[PDB]
RNA sequence: GCCGC
């Protein structure tokens, strides 16, 4: 993250724009996803997989007696270009870059979209779960959780 | 009219919650069943609504209060 | 005047023509509005003559000779009612009039030779502090007017496809609402206004008559639906062999 | 304890040019009554305009006439132009003929009873053919300030047949206003003021009476301020309710609910009317059937119910 | 649907959260309004008796008109949206005309000058939206912007002009000394011509400071300045020193005092004095009657023996080649060499004229001071222009090429008040046409990379309050070689502390830990010689499927901390991606 | 899309569209030329020993690439020789100084390099090149006005655009005018050089208001009085902003450099109400309207003044054959042709008996297809163009 | 209609505290805001009667720059002090008024001497601190009559010095206006959009009350009119 | 093809 903040930083500073360096690291953090697994245990064998189902999971393994089963990761860095079209809602990244090559995949593993982020809720015509739009989302979820 | 909200922003302080509050008091005060707490210089049920808030007579928590008071009224 | 600019619009676009067409201008008015003094007070034509001589063969070693010797006597006042108004000068594009010229043209007309004169406040009386650049300079009206460029709609026809408005002008469309205008009202986190933009308003077939029956009654409350286009979209995909379904 | 000016020597240089002199001033006087009176001078001065006009054969702006040298455009601009001082009229007609060679000027128009040309050698037209005529009405009308003919519409209540030829009107004969303030020559005062005002105009308003009219809307406009001081509506509504013939027994149960307009009335949802007694299921039909007739659906909103 | 779109003139009348709607706009915008308040007012029974009361245009439905605009916000929207700032929320102001009026401190931040700009105009029917565009989206809400912190909307031009020539000072003017009781006896004085705003004379004057806990204590001490700044400073709130506006004022001192504005007193009372400084700034400005002549490009008087002596060092460098010892290359480089320093020194030589042009007498002997040369006093306050662009209008025109990147040998020796050979323009043309070319390529890669941006960083949004992780970065000045660029403040100013700072005496801390740092925190350990601050950072929030509002330091937007639901990815999206259109490739 | 040195005399380095277009359309500069094989050509004035001779030479880019060619400004002799000895020249894709006997070749003319549309830019080496470049493009989107003003400051250019254009009326045998009008000019050709046989006159038919492809207005007004005598080429009537042959496309303003109050801010313009009143900057603009009638399977569609359904009121503006009278004020929807289209009806119901009973014989089965005035457009009648085919009856008008 | 001009009706004016006022008259005729208020503003801050402070003498050291004998307070601004010091003469054109005062303390206003002539508006106005010290102050301070703003720019009476030693070149402000500044706005009246909206704010040393400086300046400025709205008149 | 970037 110092090594990417600052060299965009040398780009803009020598023509005189002033950003601060949150944004930057707000986009380095969307980069450091999909990390890969280089253990076993818990279900994860060598593959590139989300860093916080990863977490989580070795949470609730860690939590249990069985603490070794939680599986030793490599962090992965992206492109924004590549990371992008990796996340796990298919909805969205298929109105970004290429249909065909997202909508086929998608097919034939059989996904849903849950509709969790802004562009798949501004495709179907739902309020953001953020902004004035934020405690609604929350007050489904709690729904959804009891029943 | 109230150029700026600043006032009920900070009454009840997150510039989001504030906005709803405003528009469940709005609603009352426009469909029916409901008198403005704070005198009407010929304004809108909006910046009623929002005048209300920065006197500190209307909050979230009063609304559901009054609402349960109507609902057990009747 | 008949016009105020800005000087500020000058420094920053090196747009130093403005000003010497400007003080050229002013001087070329000043000696045409010598020219209309002589001629109302009918003075005879020999020292009219001898004036646009010393008018025309003015500057520093010009091509242009014109001598009044030649000219017959009524022609002679046929140009000067003809330039009455103003003397119309030509400077060539790269080899034309250069500031002493200029200078004593002014001279000539019997005005400042800096190009600025004082001028008065018209709404108090009051004297500017500095002197005021005062002249003459050619000014264009383009063909983009407002009333070729003034549009508002309300609810007008819809396009079959999509159930959403049409666009432009002389067929009452809607403005577009693009994808950074989203992000925009994303930003903000105005999810209500983004919600109004994006369903009824726009594709919502019966969210739109539910909203206008709303505000006619006064009650200004959404009540959003699905919009046609997601429709269509979900249609499409079907038309392929993938099957794209809403859960429960 | 304040000097009074004096309207002394008004000297007229021509026929439009000419010179006013105010001679006594206080300190800072000159340029208060100067920098207002040429304020009022050239925004708010009355006069004289053509209005519009009748040629004969043309119709409208922009046709040509045969053995007229100019355009119908170019003849109403040179007519906008045009200076005239009528007397006791507001509304005269300057009818003008001429057939020959040669520009058609002003003097030439028709001697009216009380119409003064200004400069008659004022051209508007020209001829070009031995066996051609032009023949026009010219309506002058008096006004203050400038108003566009695309501006005004209630010229247009009467139907103004094909053929009108109306130019904007300006009716402001002051052109242009100088002023500036001298040293009086008065030794025995210490250090007096004198305004001269220089005004130059279309010959229609003399200068000491523009000064005296300008003079007169300042002290109006000043009046207000030496004593400060201060310190339910269409027809079909609002009427009768026996007016929709209804049946006898909606008589005495719309004298028992208090209905007695037609507004109130239509005010009044059928669920909450059904509550009525003895309204009648039939009965609540035939109030609608009647109130539908005139266009009056039940369940309306006004807002304020006058007593009347 | 509701959208419109016109031409956009200037209306100085404004306020800031006003804007200037034309009326035919309206009528049509607010059809169903006007039809419900019609129906509701018993001019119109059925809504086909109001729809043809308004396909008539009476009067009344004039009246109604009005009332439906007297409390509706209205949004502006220029086409290219780089920010939110894209779109900004009225109140509409109806006016006769077919263009909107659009206040000139939201110019800059639209980016939008009037020359022929169009804006959009969308309408929110909703008690939710309407109260959204209220307290989100209106002008006075968004005064600093979302990328810096710094104040978006900021007097510039005439404005900038104006408040730099009234707070001048003159050696010698109408006054020297006066001693006068009140600032607006000054304005008075200056009103009658007595006060001289560039004289320089002493007014009594007061202040009230802040240091008591939030009690503002009156200090009147008679104070040297000028009558322009006593005049000026009638217009500052209470609770600002007065030396804030015993200065230029140049553009930059203007910033700097509606930030501390925001910063010490609030938003409604900087939203105020916003105003009043524009329009004190346009009214003094015009009272000025500033204008620009040909005689302002003042040309150095040793220009032509400079470029006399380095015709003889280009002639004598070719000599040297001509005998055979010299390279190309050699001679190539060093005759640029020679070129670019006589420029350079021509250069100093105009600017040392044109600074301090006024030798004015005083009250004994003469002085000299800086100069009231207009194109000067615009170089100087920040109103437009800079040095490069002056040194071209009366010094030399320089070295430049830019058919393939090299440099042409001989320069352009003359500037824009002389003309141009042919062959000069010629050449400039090249870096013209390149530049001209070069804007209208760089949009579309501009464009592409905000695409991707928004679209990789959309789903961030803040669903935490605080994970309580001691996780954090390491934050140092930005120091390259010898030289500093970024100091400490900057680069830590609004963020959480991920541990406790240490004063370099031991044991002792100056900042708890998990504290945001402001001003007065970043004031204190200025004070200090602290050097490296540990500060908690979005990589190592340490919260899935979201960041804490803790690990995200304040807003830029507003000085408080963020709150839950923003969505901060878009922010940092758009303000990244804003610039790249004046990025030189 | 970038200046080449081959463009010097050829191609000008100021005109050019900006956005998608920049470097992709240019503009022959005023004196360049094509080679028959088809090649751009630049014309240069011979040298011969130390002075320069009046024949001229014609160079494509390779031409002038081989010979050094001086500079237009450079100072000359009462004999032609060069008063510098050192002169600035170009030799091969570069620039100089050579002996004066070094150049072979010299530049006509500075504007050489000019386009003529930028060529009427008055101290035009005063202005940045891509400044100028919008200039340039502006100049060509004005509008004529109502009436036109000549440059107080031009370039000596106006007069060959205005008369090389064909957009005036030029004396192609003149002799003597004999009748002048605002629509007609006849001369009567000198005697000096005539046709053996039916002697003959000039007659010129000048062109009133017409339409324009930017829907602006084109007309024609004379500029001889009477009697006046006439050379060959002489300028008789003036076209769109064009006062007496030479261009002018705008108007001459009286300009302050200051702010006021902030009514000229950034590119604002403050303009005073004397620029209205006296109708500076006041364009007219024409418009053209048409209705055409084709026979349908319900029959003919005829053209009439009488319309089913509809009052007195809309038929007020009609001929007796249904068209809106010349000279006419038209606003809104109003009606400018009245058509009726036949409908398709066979079986007479007894209430469709009925209607045909009370009411016309039709009862108002035609339906209503007519010319109606769109929404924002007021106009007045200028010219009305009745086309007629060839068998059926003529139209009334 | 013509002849005929529009006046202003229902003006309101907005009285804070009592030397304070916003006056708004509404509507006016196309550019006679303007007008009016800068002729109103014009006499009222250059042509207005009034009493005010031009000569003082104090016992001690006479020259312009003093050891002010340790009085606490420079003698610029005592001075400055007697500047804004408002009275209201009773039909004199200048009078003596002599103020001495022993015993720490800070001397006001309503330590000068009584005469029954002057009036003082502000009684708690203050002029000189205490010395500190058991120290005695004497003071003689003439007010006289004038009008508008009279800097001291020089003395020019009597002989020599005499006269400005006598003076001291204190400023003269004899018109009683402190801030006088206006506003035109837009107003719109039936169908017309282009008329005026004036609006008048003014401050007063408290002699006078904003009204009824208004009301002089009108005054004054009409009466100034007579000899063409005379004949001239309805 | 043009306009605003
Ligand atoms: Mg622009
Ligand atoms: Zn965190």
């Amino acid at each position: 993250t110092r090594y990417i903040v600052n060299e965009v930083q040398d780009v803009y500073r020598l023509q005189g724009v002033k950003i601060n360096d949150k944004h930057i690291e707000v986009i380095v953090r969307q980069m450091l996803r999909k990390a890969t697994i280089v253990n076993a245990g818990s279900s994860d064998f060598l593959e590139g997989e989300q860093v916080e189902y990863s977490r989580v999971k070795i949470a609730n393994r860690e939590l249990e007696a069985n603490g070794k089963v939680g599986a030793t990761y490599s962090r992965d860095l992206l492109g924004i270009t590549k990371a992008s079209l990796a996340t796990e809602s298919f909805i969205s990244a298929a109105s970004f870059q290429e249909t065909t090559r997202v909508l086929t995949e998608a097919a034939v593993a059989g996904k849903r979209d849950e509709l969790r982020g802004l562009k798949e809720n501004v495709i179907v015509g739902r309020l953001i779960p953020a902004g004035t739009g934020y405690a609604y989302h929350q007050d489904r979820m709690r729904r959804r959780a009891a029943g | 009219a109230r150029v700026t909200v600043q006032d009920a922003v900070e009454k009840i302080g997150n510039r989001f919650d504030l906005v709803l509050v405003a528009a469940r008091r709005a609603r009352q005060m426009q469909v029916g069943g409901k008198d403005p707490l704070v005198p009407e210089e010929n304004d809108k049920t909006t910046v009623i609504a929002l005048r209300e808030i920065e006197e500190g007579l209307i909050n979230n928590q009063i609304l559901d209060v009054r609402e349960r008071q109507e609902q057990q009224e009747q | 005047v008949d016009i105020v600019l800005n000087p500020l619009g000058v420094p920053s676009r090196m747009n130093i023509g403005q000003i010497l067409e400007t003080h050229l201008g002013m001087a070329a008015k000043g000696i045409g509005d010598k020219i209309n003094a002589m001629l109302k007070q009918q003075q005879e034509v020999a020292k009219l003559r001898e004036f646009i001589q010393r008018a025309y063969d003015l500057g520093a070693d010009v091509r242009q000779k014109v001598d009044l010797s030649t000219f017959s006597d009524e022609e002679v006042m046929r140009l000067a009612e003809n330039l009455r108004k103003g003397m119309p000068i030509a400077t060539p594009v790269f080899d034309g009039a250069k500031e002493a010229e200029i200078k004593e043209l002014l001279k000539l007309g019997d005005l400042p030779t800096s190009g600025q004169i004082r001028l008065y406040d018209g709404r108090t009386g009051e004297q500017f502090e500095r002197p005021v650049t005062v002249g003459y300079m050619y000014m264009l009206k383009l063909n983009h007017l407002v009333d070729d460029k003034m549009h508002a709609r309300s609810t007008g026809s819809y396009s079959l496809v999509t159930q959403q408005p049409l666009g432009g002008k002389a067929q009452f469309g809607g403005q577009r609402f693009g994808e950074m205008e989203v992000w925009a009202l994303e930003a903000y986190g105005a999810a209500y206004t983004l919600q109004e933009m994006l369903t009824v308003k726009s594709d919502d077939v019966n969210g739109r008559t539910k909203m206008y029956k709303n505000i006619v009654d006064g009650n200004h409350q959404m009540e959003p639906g699905m919009p046609e286009s997601f429709n269509v979209l979900l249609k499409e995909i079907r038309s392929l062999g993938i099957n794209i379904e809403l859960e429960d | 304890e304040f000097l009074k000016p004096r309207l002394v020597d008004i000297e007229q240089v021509s026929s439009t040019h000419a010179k006013v002199t105010l001679e006594p001033l206080e300190r800072g006087f000159g340029h208060t009554l100067g920098n207002a009176l040429r304020r009022i001078l050239l925004s708010s001065m009355p006069g004289c305009a053509v209005t519009e006009v009748e040629i004969d054969g043309v119709l409208h702006e922009y046709s040509t006439k045969e053995g007229v040298q100019e355009d119908i455009l170019e003849i109403l601009l040179n007519l906008k132009g045009l200076a005239v001082r009528v007397q006791g009229k507001d509304e005269v007609i300057l009818t003008l003929n001429k057939s020959g060679i040669g520009p058609v000027t002003a003097a030439d128009i028709t001697h009216d009873g009380d119409v003064e040309i200004v400069k008659p050698q004022h051209v508007i037209c020209h001829l070009t053919d031995e066996n051609a005529s032009i023949s026009m009405r010219i309506k002058v009308q008096r006004g203050r300030g400038y108003v566009p003919a695309s501006t005004r519409i209630h010229s247009e209540e009467d139907e103004r047949p094909i053929g009108r030829l109306l130019v904007d009107a300006c009716y402001s004969p002051v052109e242009r206003i100088a002023y500036n303030v001298e040293a009086a020559r008065v030794e025995q005062r210490t250090d007096l003021d004198k305004l001269v005002i220089e005004m130059e105009t279309n010959g229609t308003i003399d200068p000491e009476e523009a000064i005296r009219r300008a003079a007169t809307i300042l002290a109006e406009q000043l009046e207000a301020f030496v004593d400060l001081r201060d310190v339910e509506f269409d027809p079909i509504l609002l009427r009768p309710v026996d007016d929709l013939e209804l049946t006898v027994r909606s008589a005495n149960c719309l004298k028992a609910e208090a209905i007695h307009y037609i507004g109130d009335l239509v005010q009044r949802t059928e669920v909450e009317l059904l509550k009525t007694p003895n309204l009648g299921k039939k009965s609540l039909t035939e109030i609608k059937d009647v109130l539908a007739s005139r266009g009056l659906s039940l369940g309306m909103r006004l807002e304020n119910w006058p007593p009347a | 649907d509701y959208s419109g779109r016109s031409v956009i003139t200037v209306g100085p009348y404004l306020r800031l959260h006003q804007c200037g709607l034309p009326k035919k706009m309206a009528l049509e915008l607010f059809k169903p309004f006007i039809y419900g308040k019609l129906e509701l007012r018993g001019l119109a029974t059925t809504i086909k008796a109001a729809k043809k009361m308004v396909e008539r245009e009476e009067a009344v439905v004039w009246d109604i008109l009005d009332e439906v605009i007297r409390e509706h916000p209205v949004l502006l929207n220029r086409a290219p949206t780089l920010h939110r700032l894209g779109i900004q929320a009225f109140e509409p102001v109806l006016i006769e005309g077919k263009a909107i009026q659009l206040h000139p401190l939201v110019c800059a931040a639209y980016n939008a000058d009037f020359d022929g700009d169009q804006m959009a105009v969308h309408v929110p029917l909703t008690l939710e939206a309407q109260l959204e565009a209220r307290a989100l989206m209106m002008s006075t809400n968004n005064i600093l912007s979302p990328a810096n912190g710094e104040p978006i909307i900021v007097p510039s031009q005439d404005v900038v002009l104006g408040l730099y020539y009234m707070t001048r000072d003159c050696v010698n003017a109408k006054g020297e000394g006066m001693v006068l009781t009140g600032p607006k006896e000054a304005e008075r004085l200056y009103r009658s011509g007595l006060a001289s705003l560039h004289a320089r004379v002493k007014v009594r004057i007061t202040e009230y400071e802040k240091d008591a806990n939030g009690e503002l204590v009156a200090k009147t001490s008679l104070k040297d300045t000028t009558v322009g700044r006593a005049i000026l400073w009638m217009i500052v709130p209470k609770g600002l020193p007065y030396s804030i506006v015993n200065q230029a004022l140049g553009k930059k001192a203007i910033s700097k005092m509606l930030n501390t504005c925001y910063r010490i007193l609030g938003l409604k009372p900087t939203v105020i004095f916003a105003d009043q400084i524009m329009y004190t700034g346009f009214a003094y400005a015009a009272r000025s009657g500033a204008s620009v002549g040909i005689d302002d490009m003042v040309i150095p008087e040793k220009k032509h023996e400079i470029i006399s002596e380095a015709e003889a060092e280009v002639a004598e460098i070719q000599e040297q080649f001509q005998s055979g010892l010299v390279t190309a290359g050699e001679r190539y480089n060093k005759v640029i060499d020679i070129w670019a320093a006589a420029n350079d020194r021509v250069s100093k030589a105009m600017m040392d004229n044109l600074q301090t042009e006024t030798v004015i007498n005083r009250d004994g002997q003469e002085e000299k001071q800086v100069s009231f040369n207009s194109i000067y006093m615009m170089a100087d306050s920040g109103a437009r222009g800079s040095a490069a662009q002056i040194r071209q209008l009366a010094g030399m025109r320089g070295l430049m090429a830019k058919p393939d990147g090299s440099i042409i040998e001989t320069p352009i020796t003359a500037n824009f008040r002389e003309g141009l050979n042919v062959l000069q323009y010629f050449i400039s043309t090249h870096g013209a046409r390149k530049g001209l070319a070069d804007t209208a390529l760089k949009t579309a890669n501009s464009g592409y990379l905000t695409r991707r941006l928004v679209d990789v960083a959309q789903d961030l949004v803040v669903t935490e309050d605080d994970c309580g992780t001691h996780e954090g970065i390491m934050m140092t000045p930005v120091i390259e070689g010898g030289d500093v660029k970024e100091p400490l403040r900057d680069r830590v100013l609004g963020r959480v502390t991920a541990e406790d700072v240490l004063k370099p005496g031991t044991a002792d801390i100056l900042v708890p830990r998990n504290t945001l740092l402001h001003e007065q925190w970043c004031d204190l350990l200025e004070e200090n010689s602290v050097d490296a601050v540990k500060v908690r950072s979005v990589v190592s929030c340490d919260t899935d499927f979201g960041v804490c509002a803790h690990c995200y330091g304040r807003d830029l937007a507003r000085g408080h901390i963020i709150n839950k639901g923003e969505a901060i990815g878009v922010i940092a999206a758009q303000s990244i991606g804003e610039p790249g259109t004046q990025l030189t490739m | 899309r970038d200046v080449h040195p081959t463009h010097y005399g050829r191609v000008c380095p100021i005109e050019t569209p900006e956005g998608p277009n920049i470097g992709l359309i240019n503009s022959l500069s005023v004196y360049a030329q094509t080679n028959e094989y088809g090649f751009l050509e630049t014309p240069y004035r011979k040298v011969t020993d130390g002075v320069v001779t009046d024949e001229i030479h014609y160079l494509s880019a390779i031409e002038e690439g081989n010979y050094v060619i001086a500079q237009a400004n450079s100072n000359l002799d009462e004999e032609g020789h060069f008063v510098e000895d050192l002169v600035t020249c170009r030799s091969k894709g570069e620039s100089s100084l050579f002996s004066r006997d070094q150049v072979d070749y010299m530049d006509v003319s500075t504007q050489q390099v000019v386009s003529v549309g930028a060529s009427l830019i008055p101290f035009l080496e005063h202005d940045d090149a891509n400044r100028a470049l919008m200039g340039a493009n502006m100049q060509r989107q004005a509008v004529p006005t109502l009436r036109a003003d000549k440059p107080l400051v031009g370039t000596g250019m106006e007069r060959a655009v205005a008369v090389d254009s064909g957009v005036t009326a030029v004396a192609k045998r003149g002799g003597v005018v004999q009748y002048v009008d605002a629509s007609r000019i006849v001369i009567k050709v000198n005697e000096d050089e005539m046709y053996p046989g039916e002697a003959g006159i000039d007659i010129y038919n000048l062109t009133k208001y017409t339409r324009s492809n930017q829907n602006t207005c084109i007309n024609q007004m004379p500029c001889v009085s009477l009697g006046e005598p006439v050379e060959r080429g002489d300028v008789l009537a003036d076209g769109p902003s064009t006062d007496l042959g030479e261009l002018a496309l705008g108007q001459n303003m009286r300009v302050a450099f200051m702010p006021w109050n902030g009514y000229n801010f950034e590119d604002s313009i403050l303009v005073s109400e004397r620029v209205v009143q006296e109708d500076r900057f006041t364009t007219i603009h024409i418009q053209e309207l048409a209705c055409v009638s084709r026979d349908t399977k319900l029959g003919p569609e005829e053209i009439t003044a009488d319309i089913p359904n509809v009052g007195e009121a809309a038929l007020s503006k009609l001929d007796e054959s249904g068209i809106v009278y010349i000279g006419a004020e038209v606003t809104g929807g109003d009606i400018l042709v009245g058509k009726v289209t036949p409908k398709g009806e066979t079986q007479l119901t007894p209430e469709e008996k009925l209607l045909r009973a009370i009411f016309g014989e039709k009862a108002s089965d035609v339906k209503d297809s007519s010319l109606r005035v769109p929404n924002g457009v007021s106009g007045t009648v200028i010219d009305v163009q009745v086309f007629t085919r060839d068998g059926v009856e003529k139209d009334k008008r």
